[PDB]
RNA sequence: GUCAAUUGUUAUUAUUCAUAUUAAUUUUUUUAAAAGUUUUUUAAUUUUAUAUUAGUUUAUUUGUUUAAAAAAUUCAUUAUUUAGGAAUAGUUAAUAAUAAUUUAUAAUUCUGAUUAGAUUUGUUUGUUAAUGCUAUU
């Protein structure tokens, strides 16, 4: 099975026991738990990590369908695709949208990323 | 049963009212959906607030298209004129003159070298885009400043697209190349409008803060009609129909 | 017949596998001695999680809530630095109340180097501190009496933090739009670029507007002045004297009605008498009947003043140090 | 700014025509600049025209391939010189090279139009590369299609020995373009 | 009061006195449509109609006997009203008859608003504590008050 | 067995804050006041079959500025609820159709009218 | 891809892109007058349905009662799009869907 | 453009200001970058702004550590040979 | 630890498809003893391999 | 048939010519020609000038079998009386009318697959289809092939309209070939299988909405949520559709009724 | 990165289908079980809140101090059975703390609604090598 630390990370640490302490809870029904391996979940995960996006027929197809990409049953691209579309094709992608992160420095500059205590200190020398 | 055992009446909260206390000292009431009122059932849309220190100094000049007689604009409207002075003969001292109904676009707090480098610069920035004649379709009318002030909506149909880069081509330039003050200083996208009726600041005391609802509460949303504009012109609004118009001082 | 090894190899998605992947012999001799090798946390992916509109806030506030409501009586002066770690945690990317309200609880409970750690969190989340919040950290550096932190923090993040000049305009208007986004990007750029989680590097353009720049010289002077370090205390307060004289009054800055405790409507009617009880006098929150526990300037916060003003407070916030220098 | 690259967008073709007005302002008359539009010529009848006819990089792609568009077009008399910057498209760049039909095209019709003889007509190409300009090309540009002076060069232009953009092994192709075979039109552009 | 005293000097010095400024329609935004805010960071400050507290006292029929609470309408209140208005503006709000039963002069702890002036003049704003009497004030304590059920 | 199938469009295309919190889909109805009626496409998948259809619903959004005409291509969201079937508000409209404004423009409906 | 593949596992005597859009040609090699190519079949008797294949459920298959048997190839087109053998799919240890079979 | 930046100082070698320019560049972490874009532009140029400052962005990285290991370069001769960092600038293949 | 590890990320940063410095692209790489000379040999790979892949059968001698 | 339709049919029986806008164009493009072609007038021209005036083959439909009227100048007028539009067998006439809207709505003018010419080349085609259908009113041969240009029809129409309604509205006003547009019934509508066929056709998004509703108002905030209406309220922009009666009327009232309570309220 | 593995003696052939095992009713004394809850000064008042019914498939949703103990809500999305299939109806929406006779014509429904039939809505079983079939509050 599923383990349960999954719950925590992707609503909140202890956030369980908050939800537990409702009064109507449970009965009948309960909300049941949201186990689900960090690299399947629905949302956060792309589609060449997770599996499941790259189903076709009725999975990635409405997609190109949409954005116009040209789309076939199968080709060389990830899902059924086989060429950009005219927006795709036409238009700069680097720097449309969310601002590239300030954390992506600590990569390439990484002596800010320090652990502060040592793990000695925690009780354990 | 009938109604809601707790209607949204009993479904609104308030964050001013102390949760805790209009809900644990006693019972408060208002009519609350009144002012959750959207600005689309009231059509108080926000034109750009001109900062306070702006705000005592008093329009000048005024960059506009005079509205082409002959159009579908006021053959539509000044039916609504007529319909209104009927209504009330007390609008026909707010009424707008029918004479100057036109798209207002820039007030600008102006002398003459001023005037000359925007001829160059709307000169320049109608220029600089060589649009097109432009065709604006009106439709629906609305409030300025809580109701002080009712235009003509322009809606975004036909070609506000290329029409309000212009707004934001010389606001660009007028207010931050060269040194003229307007309302709207920070490029901000002015909302273009015929005035249709405007309440003085004289008159405020004499006919209240709002223009009543009854008033235009009937064309609300009337389809006033596409006019086509090929003419920008910078006026001052010194004096009153010079020609029918305001004094004219520039044209492209 | 159809091969065995199809009616295995068809049903790779089978529902039983579906329970064992949560989507709705066993000794240690078979699992891998490449299990041992992974280091503390590095099984973990990043995780770029979506919250409603809404629970963006909902969830600031109650982090809000306990770091400046941590140093009540009990929870301990460390507590507002636990509460911080929670949200950073769980990915709420912490915002620059967050910050302020760990060093403002945490210096309260003169906790100075733990009020540190809270600089280095926002120093190691990268998180870019605007000017109201690099004034705070220098507060406790004047508590620290650190000159080799302050110098450190300033090169770093208000270097070019410049007084406003005469002829420079006033505090900025709002530039930064919202994120929006059009159906182009929305529809073609990937998904990792279409998340949104309040940065707190996206307004800090903004934060900057009210142009607290003068706070800083006086706040640098001061921690000059605590080490011992007058060599620089006079560069910094003399830069500090000229321009407070010639430059314009810089606008103060309204409070924030997420950091300082805004007064609600509230009926008054339904209050205890200040002689509810027989026995004693009450001081009641219409109407106070024992006086000020403390004798009060009365005076509104510093930026409030003048420009001149705060020079000569900037005198009185220096040789109050003097004195704790010298009472230290 | 612009010949080093730096630009990545509208890259150095306007800062070209205005080098080569210097180039040519230092070779004559500093009152040289006569822009009557496209057309800013020399008129001491030793015709030196730098008519700029269009933008051959952001042009080519989208209409007519007219490969004869130079760029600039600078006739220094009887030599009739065409720079044309050259496409990043490795296939569009060989529907930039202007081909045999068209230089005698072109020969025999400006030969009326400027009164060049028939016979010393003798027109000639330059491609830069595409986004960033070499030194190499600085050099042979200066040195025989702008002919000047060698000591002249270092007034006109100071910064010439300090120039040091030597070509990416990436870009050295963009010259060595081929004529597609003559029974291939088809497949070839 | 700490918040509202220290906003009190925005109202001049951030808008009135600063000859440079500007005030910038986008990214200058409204309430959502969750019921809430969004989480953002400023505000200069502005108010056109200052919400006013008026609270009333109204008997209701409770099981025991009779007993009066404290029935409190908030009202908008345009800041170049005068009270005359005010005591015509609330009345439409009453949402339940027993509160407008009669004519009613809007006071202030017991010293009674002058209807020809402002709210600019008594300087009323949301946290001024403005009470409601009716007329029948001197009423109510004479044996006539309300007849309960025995 | 038919089980959810969240990996879907627009799950693919929009973080979703929750299960379904977002949606995307043609305004069918617009004849309700503020309430544009918009079939979506939420996915099943038979682990039986191995093969997952779509099976398309009916949900209400809520248009303040009645800005949704027949035929458009909307970004709902979920929200509080507003009615007894409305928690959802038309949080974008990616593609308007053109003609149902001008076919309103004319004078007619922005779709021409059903054959049974 | 695929028959880069069983070229490489010598089931066909030698493919070859045309680079013709439609189709291009694979040599067939037989031995003892019979087709090497005994039992080939498309994973996904339908489109609709594209199995994907963990690295495990490749891995059972090399193992026929304890014996590493590599007898049959299995053909898988990675997330990366690169048309993989089930041997090699197993040896970077990394999955993908199943395309066909053959044996 | 030009009209802003108008103090002369004429006593500059072209290494001097450079070098030491350089040196203040060098010493800047990454987070410098940040801010760098003018805000109120559009998506014309809020795109094409940005990428010409990543462009200087990477250049400056370029001539930082380039140069970075340059000084040790040096220093790896001073360590070797004894002499000052100043003069291996100039000596030649001969030495 | 395998594929689905969470990526290592790249080593260095060049942005711009107009990334051009020559003296660059030399920045990436950087590169007694009693070694065995056996071992240095198959540490190489020039060393002759013997695998378990050229065993016989192990014959029954008692 | 039906007024609109017919109304084509009339043009059909004396025929329609070339279009002054062909004509037109082969002059300002080619003035050597228009020039040397007005001047050989009524002469035997024994080379083909006017080549440049009809480039297709079958761009030549005012005389039969696509003969140009310029080859026939230089002949007795008999000859130029046989080849008239009014010798022409009816499966001629429709060549003839069609290859002269085809060309109207050509965009490229060698071009058979835009959809504004395909649309046509089917669209008149379903007329005198029914034309014939209805007068003899059995004949199955016929019927069959009405079901398979009414779906070649709305396939062109359905994925048209979204290229260009202005072109579009002559397509569909001029022949009123609507009736096969009009949605096939409800549920094929209410489950939106109507609309997304413009999704299963890869014309959802392509519009280019810079010609009409300017995009800075229809996205709502990611970072604020706010709905669409309200980033267009902060922009004081308006996109309302041009209400109906009966959405009108209920926004009137909505209007007046805290106004009217000052009206009821003070009784 | 350590466990998928199929056992009927048939009866021309086609067609899962009599006599098999597993798990169950048959099948039997080794887990229940009776009354009187209990306080309190006031004939009173504090404290003493979901097994067992009847008929439900678009269905069932939630707490201000009660307790703890020293500004968190009334909404929702989904999934819903009958072999042979047509209508439903105190309506829908907008006003609003209207509307026993306001305003719209609306709302559900063949994408199978309403009434009627059976069933208490399922992290629970059994069978199996197993998508499945087959139970459960």
């Amino acid at each position: 099975r599923q383990p349960s630390y999954i719950h925590d990370k992707r609503y909140g640490l202890f956030s369980n026991e908050h939800n537990i302490g409702k009064s109507r809870r449970g009965l009948p029904h309960i909300t049941p738990i949201y186990t689900k391996h960090m690299s399947l979940w629905e949302t956060d995960t792309d589609a060449s990590t997770n599996r499941f996006f790259r189903h076709y027929v009725f999975g990635q197809r409405e997609e190109h369908l949409l954005l116009g990409r040209p789309h076939g049953f199968e080709a060389d691209q990830a899902g059924g695709r086989q060429g950009d579309s005219a927006y795709e094709l036409n238009t700069d992608q680097r720097y449309k949208g969310v601002p590239r992160p300030a954390i992506t420095n600590l990569h390439y500059e990484p002596v800010w990323n320090q652990t502060l205590y040592r793990n000695t200190a925690h009780g354990n020398q | 049963e009938r109604g809601l055992y707790f209607p949204i009446n009993h479904r609104i909260v308030d964050q001013r009212n102390t949760l805790g206390s209009g809900a644990e000292e006693a019972d408060i009431q208002s009519r609350y959906r009144r002012q959750l009122r959207s600005s689309f059932v009231t059509r108080e849309t926000r034109q750009t607030e001109p900062p306070a220190w702006s705000r005592s100094t008093r329009p000048t000049h005024f960059l506009s298209l005079p509205l082409p007689a002959r159009c579908t604009l006021r053959v539509r409207v000044k039916e609504m004129h007529e319909s209104m002075i009927f209504a009330n003969q007390s609008i026909e001292p707010l009424l707008i003159p029918a004479a100057k109904l036109h798209v207002t676009l820039g007030v600008m707090t102006i002398a003459p070298d001023v005037l000359a480098a925007i001829q160059d610069c709307v000169g320049q920035a109608c220029h600089d885009t060589c649009k097109e004649p432009l065709q604006l379709r009106f439709r629906g009318l609305g409030t300025f400043a809580h109701g002080r002030v009712l235009f003509a909506g322009c809606i975004t149909e036909a070609h506000f697209t290329t029409l309000d880069t212009l707004v934001r081509r010389i606001r660009r330039d007028v207010g931050l190349g060269l040194g003229v003050d307007m309302k709207g200083n920070p490029h901000d996208s002015y909302v273009p409008h015929v005035t249709v009726a405007k309440i003085r600041p004289s008159q405020i005391g004499q006919f209240g803060r709002q223009l009543p609802i009854s008033m235009w509460a009937d064309h609300q949303h009337h389809d006033f009609g596409d006019v086509t504009f090929n003419r920008v012109d910078l006026c001052s609004m010194k004096g009153e129909g010079k020609d029918g118009y305001y004094h004219v001082v520039s044209s492209i | 017949m159809r091969d065995p090894s199809l009616k295995i190899l068809r049903a790779g998605s089978g529902f039983q596998q579906l329970k064992r992947m949560g989507m709705p012999f066993r000794g240690a001799d078979t699992y891998s001695v490449k299990y041992c090798e992974q280091g503390r946390y590095e099984y973990q992916r990043y995780l770029m999680i979506n919250r409603f509109p809404s629970e963006y806030k909902r969830h600031f506030l109650r982090f809000l809530g306990n770091i400046r409501g941590s140093k009540s009586r009990d929870a301990v002066p460390q507590e507002a630095l636990h509460w911080l770690l929670r949200m950073i945690v769980d990915n709420f990317n912490p915002q620059h109340v967050h910050y302020i309200a760990a060093m403002r609880t945490l210096q309260d409970s003169g906790e100075l180097d733990m009020a540190r750690d809270v600089w280095k969190i926002m120093e190691r989340q990268q998180t870019w501190p605007d000017t109201a919040t690099i004034c705070a950290y220098l507060d406790v550096c004047v508590e620290a009496g650190e000159k080799t932190w302050a110098v450190e923090a300033w090169n770093r993040y208000c270097t070019e933090l410049r007084f406003l000049q005469a002829g420079e305009v006033d505090p900025k208007p709002i530039t930064r739009t919202p994120f929006s986004l059009t159906r182009e990007e929305l529809l073609y750029l990937p998904k990792w670029k279409k998340h949104f989680d309040h940065d707190p590097n996206l307004d800090v353009p903004d934060l900057n507007r009210f142009n607290r720049t003068r706070e800083v010289y006086l706040r640098m002077a001061k921690v000059m002045l605590a080490s011992d370090d007058m060599s620089m205390f006079e560069h910094f307060f003399d830069k500090l004297q000229a321009a407070m004289l010639t430059t314009p009054t810089p606008v103060p800055e309204p409070p924030n009605p997420h950091l300082v405790r805004r007064p609600r409507w509230s009926p008054y009617e339904h209050q205890k008498s200040l002689h509810h009880s027989p026995w004693r006098m009450d001081n009641n929150g219409r109407a106070m009947a024992l006086g000020p526990s403390r004798t009060i300037e009365g005076e509104m916060q510093s930026r409030f003043f003048s420009n001149p003003q705060f020079l000569v407070h900037a005198v009185k916030e220096a040789v109050a140090v003097v004195l704790q220098r010298h009472m230290a | 700014h612009d010949f080093l690259g730096l630009n990545v967008v509208s890259g150095y073709r306007p800062s070209l025509g205005r080098f080569l007005i210097h180039c040519l302002s230092k070779k004559n008359n500093i009152s040289n600049p006569v822009s009557n539009g496209r057309v800013l010529l020399h008129v001491s009848t030793s015709k030196e025209t730098l008519f700029d006819y269009g933008d051959s990089k952001n042009q080519v792609a989208h209409d007519d391939s007219i490969y004869g568009l130079p760029d600039f077009m600078y006739v220094r008399g009887n030599d009739i010189f065409l720079i044309i910057i050259a496409a990043d498209n490795h296939w569009l760049r060989k529907r930039q090279v202007p081909h045999t039909k068209q230089l005698e095209g072109i020969a025999r019709r400006c030969s009326f139009v400027l009164g060049i003889p028939f016979d010393k007509v003798r027109i000639r190409n330059l491609l830069l590369p595409p986004n960033y300009v070499d030194s190499s090309s600085l050099r042979r540009l200066t040195e025989t299609v702008f002919d000047m002076s060698p000591a002249s060069v270092k007034e006109a232009v100071p910064w010439i020995s300090l120039y040091e953009k030597g070509l990416d092994a990436q870009d050295v192709d963009y010259c060595e373009l081929e004529k597609t075979v003559n029974e291939e039109e088809w497949l070839t552009l | 009061r700490r918040f509202t005293e220290s906003q009190t000097y925005p109202g001049p010095i951030r808008a009135a006195t600063p000859g440079d400024t500007r005030f910038y329609m986008g990214s200058a935004e409204t309430i959502l449509q969750e019921n809430e805010r969004h989480y953002v960071v400023d505000d200069p400050h502005v108010q056109h109609l200052v919400p006013l507290r008026v609270r009333f006292k109204t008997f209701i029929w409770v099981t025991s006997g009779w007993e009066q609470r404290v029935q409190v309408v908030q009202v908008m209140a345009q800041r170049d009203s005068t009270i005359a208005e005010l005591m015509q503006q609330v009345r439409i709000e009453n949402q339940s008859p027993y509160l407008c039963t009669s004519s009613f002069k809007l006071c202030i702890d017991g010293k009674d608003l002058d209807e020809l002036k402002t709210l600019a003049d008594y300087g009323i704003h949301e946290y001024s504590r403005i009470d409601a009497i009716e007329e029948n004030d001197h009423l109510l304590h004479t044996e006539a008050e309300r007849l309960k059920d025995w | 067995r038919r089980m959810p199938w969240p990996y879907d469009l627009t799950s693919m295309i929009f973080n979703q804050p929750r299960q379904g919190s977002d949606k995307i889909g043609y305004v069918v109805g617009t004849s309700m006041l503020k309430t544009a009626v918009v079939a979506a496409n939420h996915m099943v998948y038979y682990p039986k079959f191995n093969q997952r259809v779509s099976r398309t619903s009916r949900f209400f959004a809520h248009d303040e500025d009645l800005a949704c005409v027949e035929g458009d291509l909307v970004h709902i969201k979920q929200s509080r609820k507003i009615s007894k079937y409305k928690h959802y508000y038309v949080f974008s409209i990616l593609e308007p159709n053109i003609e149902g404004r001008e076919r309103l423009k004319l004078g007619l409906k922005a779709v021409p009218p059903p054959l049974f | 891809g695929c028959a880069k593949v069983l070229l490489d596992h010598g089931l066909v005597a030698g493919f070859r892109d045309f680079r013709n859009d439609r189709a291009f040609a694979v040599e067939l090699k037989y031995f003892q007058n019979e087709p090497t190519i005994n039992i080939i079949e498309p994973c996904s008797y339908d489109g609709k349905t594209e199995f994907e294949w963990s690295p495990k459920m490749m891995r059972r298959l090399m193992n026929a009662h304890g014996i590493h048997n590599r007898l049959i190839i299995y053909i898988c087109r990675t997330a990366d799009n690169r048309i993989i053998d089930h041997i090699q799919a197993v040896k970077e240890c990394i999955g993908g869907r199943g395309l066909m079979m053959a044996h | 453009m030009l009209a802003k930046y108008g103090d002369l100082t004429v006593v500059k070698d072209d290494l001097t200001l450079l070098e030491k320019t350089e040196s203040y560049i060098a010493k800047w972490r990454l987070n410098r970058w940040e801010f760098r874009v003018p805000p109120l532009l559009y998506p014309a140029v809020r795109e094409k702004v940005m990428l010409q400052q990543e462009i200087l962005k990477a250049l400056c990285l370029n001539r930082a550590e380039e140069h970075k290991h340059v000084l040790g370069d040096i220093q790896i001769v001073a360590s070797i040979t004894g002499i000052s960092p100043e003069s291996v600038r100039e000596k030649n293949r001969a030495w | 630890g395998g594929p689905g590890s969470p990526v290592k990320g790249p080593g260095y940063y060049a942005p711009p498809m107009e990334g051009e410095h020559m003296r660059g692209y030399t920045a990436e790489w950087r590169d007694p003893e009693p070694w065995e000379r056996k071992y240095k040999q198959y540490a190489r790979g020039q060393h002759p391999s013997y695998d378990m892949v050229y065993a016989g059968p192990m014959p029954e001698i008692f | 048939l039906s007024p609109i339709q017919k109304k084509k049919q009339e043009q059909m029986l004396y025929g329609v010519n070339i279009p002054e806008t062909r004509v037109m164009r082969f002059e300002q493009q080619h003035p050597l020609l228009s020039t040397a072609l007005t001047q050989l007038d009524g002469q035997p021209k024994g080379f083909p000038f006017w080549y440049k005036k009809y480039p297709t083959r079958r761009h030549a439909y005012e005389q039969r079998f696509s003969v140009p009227t310029e080859m026939l100048e230089g002949y007795n007028d008999s000859i130029k009386k046989a080849f008239s539009m009014s010798m022409m067998t009816i499966q001629e006439k429709q060549f003839a009318q069609e290859a002269m809207y085809m060309e109207r709505y050509a965009e490229h003018d060698f071009d058979t697959t835009s959809p504004a010419v395909l649309a046509v080349k089917r669209a008149l085609k379903v007329r005198v289809l029914r034309n014939h259908l209805l007068t003899n009113p059995h004949n199955n041969i016929v019927k069959t092939i009405l079901a398979n240009t009414e779906r070649k029809l709305n396939h062109t129409l359905r994925r048209l309209r979204k290229v260009d309604f202005k072109r579009y509205w002559e397509i569909i006003r001029d022949h009123d070939v609507q009736d096969v547009l009009q949605p096939p019934n409800l549920v094929t509508y209410r489950q939106g299988s109507y609309w997304r066929y413009d999704w299963n056709a890869g014309l959802a998004i392509s519009t280019q909405l810079a010609d009409v509703l300017d995009p800075r108002g229809l996205n709502g905030c990611v970072e604020t949520g706010r709905s669409r209406s309200e980033v267009a309220r902060d922009l004081g922009l308006s996109y309302t559709r041009p209400l109906q009666e009966n959405e009108k009327k209920q926004l009137s009232e909505q209007a007046v009724y805290y106004e009217r309570l000052a009206k009821f309220k003070m009784e």
